[PDB]
């Protein structure tokens, strides 16, 4: 019953510092094991970047020295890392974790973004089917999100109501600006009488955009 | 400072079929230190097998390491849905510790038809200053396909946002949506927008378009 969670920023600027939180639930950062800060590049390529032992000592991978500094507080429970003078190459997902034998523990995950980019929320635009020429068996609405940053947008259709039948498509970096988009395929006779709303989200500008798909 | 070199990097296999995944090393490593991960979409790696050849908590008794020296290789006897996801093996037998380049693995179905669904701008993208024609390919296999835009008949290559999703867990299909942006200058300038879709389902595209005429 181990429970890992990394915890940031989400967005930094160049030649700044980084600083994540893993919170440890459920077992001691003192009773054993090494705790790892592992990051995850766009493309998937994986790097180790070091360890804290739960006797406090720790190791660092040759690359990240210098930068990197990894520490705990037992009583908290909880490591951290450090990373100053972050480029644009330090975006990625950070996790935390540990794991002997036939297991091991990993958090959800934290994505941080290095860029001198500015924040922007997003434009939620409703996608209503062509006038007069859709009625087949089944309709499909969609919803567009674009011109945010950073990266993590949260899209759901009805608040979680409707979640079969649905495809939100990985976002796009287009000019230091994402755009992403999301489809949803019902009956006919559902729309527009039942209600179909598009639910939007965007934490790093904290805005909350909610948008029926209204009949052209 | 090992580099692990993983493949082949991407492959199809289809149900019940035998696939096995390499890792080379620039330099011999302990068997006992070389770990084998498998990651799903949206989720973190999770140990799938350690020491080579050990099976971790929770796989399913199909899938067999092996290998020793230079050479490790993860096995799976019959491939299924599940099966399909990315591959990575660790070594931590010398510092630092390094990963592979992983092998992601696709499960091939029955080839399945595009259905193609096309938007004009809505009012308010519009009073903004800008037009947005978006268009969806959903739920076809396999997964190459080509998208072309005309406008007015003349085929429009510039300012197009493709986005795919992944194999679906559910049917193994994908899904992809293509966007055009123009400026509500453009827009108004012509009147046939055509989203223009080839896959190996069919010799001839399977078209969706409107006018901003009949609105």
């Amino acid at each position: 019953d181990v429970q890992l969670q990394e915890s940031g920023p989400g967005l930094v600027k160049p030649s700044q510092s980084l600083s994540l939180t893993c919170t440890v639930t459920g077992y001691s950062i003192t009773s054993g094991y090494a705790w790892n800060w592992i990051r995850q590049f766009p493309g998937n390529k994986l790097e180790w970047m070091g360890y804290i032992r739960y006797s406090g000592d720790t190791r660092y991978n040759p690359s990240l020295k210098s930068r990197i500094s990894i520490t705990r507080d037992t009583s908290k429970n909880q490591f951290f890392l450090q990373l100053n003078s972050v480029t644009t190459e330090d975006t990625a997902t950070y996790y935390c974790a540990i794991g002997y034998g036939n297991s091991d523990y990993w958090g959800q995950g934290t994505l941080v973004t290095v860029s001198a980019a500015k924040t922007t929320p997003p434009s939620v635009y409703p996608l209503a089917p062509g006038c007069g020429d859709t009625t087949g068996s089944s309709v499909t609405l969609g919803c567009l999100v674009k011109g945010y940053f950073p990266e993590s947008v949260t899209v759901t259709w009805n608040s979680g109501s409707l979640s079969s039948s649905v495809h939100a498509f990985p976002a796009l970096l287009q000019s230091g600006l994402y755009t992403m988009s999301s489809s949803v395929t019902v009956p006919s006779s559902t729309w527009p009488s039942q209600t179909v709303t598009c639910s939007v989200a965007h934490p790093a500008s904290s805005t909350t955009v909610d948008k029926k798909l209204e009949p052209k | 400072d090992i580099v692990l070199t993983q493949s082949p990097t991407i492959m199809s296999v289809s149900p019940g079929e035998k696939v096995t995944l390499t890792c080379s090393a620039s330099s011999s490593v302990s068997s006992n230190y070389v770990y084998w991960y498998q990651q799903k979409p949206g989720s973190s790696p999770k140990v799938w097998i350690y020491s080579t050849s050990n099976l971790a908590s929770g796989v399913p008794a199909r899938f067999s390491g092996s290998g020793s020296g230079t050479s490790y290789s993860l096995t799976i006897s019959s491939m299924e849905a599940e099966d399909a996801a990315s591959y990575f093996c660790l070594q931590w037998s010398s510092f630092p510790y390094t990963f592979g380049g992983g092998t992601k693995l696709e499960l091939k179905r029955a080839d399945v038809a595009p259905t193609v669904s096309i938007f004009p701008p809505s009012s308010e993208q519009l009073t903004s200053g800008g037009a947005s024609v978006v268009c969806f390919l959903n739920n076809f296999y396999p997964k190459d396909i080509n998208v072309k835009w005309k406008i007015d008949g003349s085929e429009r290559q510039n300012g197009v946002l493709n986005s795919w999703t992944d194999q679906d867990s559910k049917d193994s299909t994908y899904s992809m949506s293509s966007t055009l942006t123009l400026t509500k200058d453009e827009y108004e300038r012509h009147n046939s927008y055509t989203c223009e879709a080839t896959h190996k389902t069919s010799t001839s595209p399977i078209v969706k378009s409107f006018n901003r005429n009949e609105c």
